[PDB]
RNA sequence: GAAGACAUUGUCAGGUGGGGAGUUUCACAUCUGUUGCAGAUGUCUAAGGGGGGCUCAUGGAGAACAGAAAUCUCCAGUAGAACAAAGGGUAAAAGCCCCCUUGAUUUUGAUUUUUGUGAAUACAAACCAUGAAAGU
RNA sequence: UUGACAUUGUGAAGAGACAUAGAGGGUGUAGAAUAAGUGGGAGCUUCGGCGCCAGUGAAAUACCACUACCUUUAUAGUUUC
RNA sequence: AAGCUCGUAUCAGUUUUAUGAGAUUAGAGGUUCCGGGGUCGAAAUGACCUUGACCUAUUCU
């Protein structure tokens, strides 16, 4: 019970990987070296492009 | 723990009084040390409060320093065990800040010691009378920090002490900070100083400059017009004959008309 | 209820049987009741009352008043029956605690704290115009209230728990809860 | 021999337990902290009615101290002023001042926005305010 | 793993607490003195020692009531260890 | 797809006619009485010394 997420907040004071290690700011560095990916679909196509890949002209003012 | 071991509170109390006599510095060990155990909650008694009192009191300055946040921390409970505030007040004001100008404390430090000064004063109804010219010094728009200085300024305000020393200060601060083409920041400031001084002192500013002030309502910057309407919404439900027909609002007209036959 | 009155019918007995310390013995009203803690500030005050002090007031005043107020056997005061005093702390003190009361024209009103400024603030005696039961830091509440009238004790009680045991007494007499 | 009403054994109740199992992946701005912040105080969240009188912003000329701006007088001035910043509407006013009031009140139904309300809208009876009145 | 109950019987000696009945207390400094504090005030008097009027002190002491804390005395019983 | 009130004349991817809708003070100097140095000062709200920020006169709309 005291080796719970619930109770370690509790006595101490979101993301998916906040453990006794690994704080918020730990896991968004850590995602990096895996996450810059490119979703699709079942059939295949794209929904959610790659990051740094939005692929949009912006209007350039 | 269990019980309060007087044998030996009383005894290093001692400790702490014969460290303070000692004028280098050595006192810094007592008021270090009672801070943390009023705060531990072991040391409330009427006994060590003296012994601040007497570090404010002191000359060295992290001693004095020590002692005015201590009784600082809105105020706590401290000052309900103090045996003359008034006293106290008055000395401090005449030792530190008045006396012999000696020009010890900077301003972050004097800044300090005004606010213990008007936060004791408004809550326990004092009289110095030397605090309301001691601001005018410092109560100018290019002076050093000044949104402290007149935060405390309202704070040494009653209902209780004679309005021409606090008309002094609301005509400097008028014409200082309300004046031709002063800021819109300045003029705020000083309107939201003004009416917080007269929610504690009403009758300390006259119906021809509350007009002059209510004038700024419609004033398009939007720091002035929330400032005028706190104070007319003061004086609403105070004093609305100062106010004009324009500004009484539906109420105050109302039981104005009815008491004024 | 008339559970005071027999309370106070023996009291006015007690009256009579130590009779005279060659004074008269006033009447008074002990609050005791708990549930409230004056450290913080949960502060009342009220002042809807109405006695025999032996009335010792001191009116400050000017030529309008002192003339008029010369009559009534009343101590009364010039502005500079005032000013001629400021230079002793203790003798500015001890007509500070003479009084039972103080008061003063609408005009000194503004003056006065120039003068008697540091006394008379703290003692709780401040004048008044003319043409309390502060709960300050203690569960404990005296009150005089008469002389040797009950009436007058439920009066004031039913006020005080207004405002938020009891007990009655006298110079020297008893205590009746 | 040792030990002894404790240990043990039985049932409950807390703790630990990836060793093992299953599973998922509304606002300007003084007053405390993270960084130039989310938070705490206090501080805005707003005078409508119906009668009268009068014209605003700005510019020009002119008057001791008085000047670019202090107060006074005259001329021009369709709004360039104000009415909760480049826009509509308003000039014997929808604006400023003055007089009187507080219809920002109850009852009965009708319409638009919108099936839920609220909002606005007109409509009749009463108590009322206002002006000489029409009328509101 | 630690606690309770049961198995679990026969004896003894001690410590703490409930609960009542009591008993007394207060040095920061000045002040005759060690001032919880508050409110009534100028003697019940064995003494007129004294209380009032006199300093000094935020607060003034006799006399009598209130209701805060602190420390101790005893065990009808109550229990725990 | 199954039908049921009845068989009017109302309809129409159409036409016609009328009619509405910001930065620059170098050049002058005053202050900071919280930044004070300087020979001096038992002692001083000073001779003056610079760091300054301050109130200023400029330019565009």
């Amino acid at each position: 019970t005291g080796k719970k997420e619930k109770s370690r907040r509790i006595r101490e004071g979101r993301v998916k990987g906040e453990n006794f290690y690994r704080d918020s700011k730990r896991v968004k560095f850590l995602n990096m070296y895996t996450s810059g990916k490119e979703i699709r679909n079942k059939k295949g196509n794209l929904i959610r492009a790659a990051s740094f890949q939005d692929s949009t002209i912006p209007d350039a003012r | 723990t269990n019980g309060k071991n007087q044998k030996l509170n009383k005894s290093t109390q001692a400790v702490c009084f014969n460290l303070l006599d000692q004028p280098d510095s050595q006192g810094i060990w007592a008021t270090k040390l009672t801070r943390e155990l009023w705060r531990r909650g072991i040391w409330d008694d009427s006994r060590t409060v003296e012994i601040m009192t007497q570090a404010a009191l002191h000359q060295d300055v992290k001693i004095v320093m020590s002692g005015v946040m201590f009784f600082l921390d809105l105020n706590f409970s401290a000052i309900h065990l103090l045996r003359d505030p008034q006293g106290f007040a008055e000395k401090l004001f005449k030792e530190h800040l008045s006396g012999k100008t000696k020009n010890k404390f900077d301003m972050e430090q004097k800044i300090s010691l005004m606010q213990l000064l008007s936060r004791l004063i408004g809550t326990h109804k004092l009289i110095v009378l030397g605090i309301y010219t001691f601001f005018l010094k410092y109560l100018t728009p290019k002076q050093r920090d000044v949104t402290r200085i007149m935060s405390a300024c309202a704070q040494a305000c009653h209902d209780l002490v004679p309005p021409e020393v606090i008309n002094v200060m609301v005509r400097k601060i008028a014409d200082e900070f309300v004046s031709d083409g002063v800021a819109n920041e300045v003029a705020a400031a000083g309107i939201n100083t003004i009416r917080e001084i007269c929610s504690r002192a009403p009758l300390a500013i006259d119906e021809i400059l509350l007009q002059d002030l209510v004038e700024y309502k419609g004033s398009k910057a939007k720091g002035v017009n929330m400032a005028a309407k706190s104070l007319i919404a003061l004086y609403r439900d105070v004093a609305p004959e100062m106010l004009k027909k324009k500004d009484r609002g539906k109420n105050a007209a109302m039981e104005v008309q009815e008491a004024k036959k | 209820s008339s559970q005071v009155r027999e309370h106070v019918k023996e009291l006015l007995k007690y009256s009579n049987e130590t009779k005279k310390r060659n004074f008269l013995e006033t009447v008074e009203l002990q609050v005791g009741l708990k549930n409230y803690d004056p450290q913080r500030d949960k502060r009342f005050s009220g002042s809807l009352k109405l006695p025999r002090p032996n009335m010792s007031i001191c009116i400050f005043g000017d030529a309008f008043d002192v003339d008029r107020a010369k009559s009534c056997g009343v101590d009364a005061m010039s502005v500079d029956d005032l000013k001629k005093l400021n230079k002793n702390k203790k003798l500015i003190k001890k007509l500070s605690k003479k009084y039972n009361a103080f008061i003063a024209s609408e005009v000194l009103i503004k003056q006065v704290p120039r003068l008697l400024g540091p006394q008379l603030s703290k003692a709780g005696k401040f004048p008044t115009p003319v043409s309390k039961f502060q709960l300050k830091k203690v569960l404990c509440l005296a009150v005089a209230v008469g002389n040797v009238l009950v009436n007058q004790i439920l009066m004031s009680v039913n006020f005080f728990v207004s405002l938020l045991s009891l007990v009655v007494k006298s110079s020297m007499g008893p205590a009746f809860r």
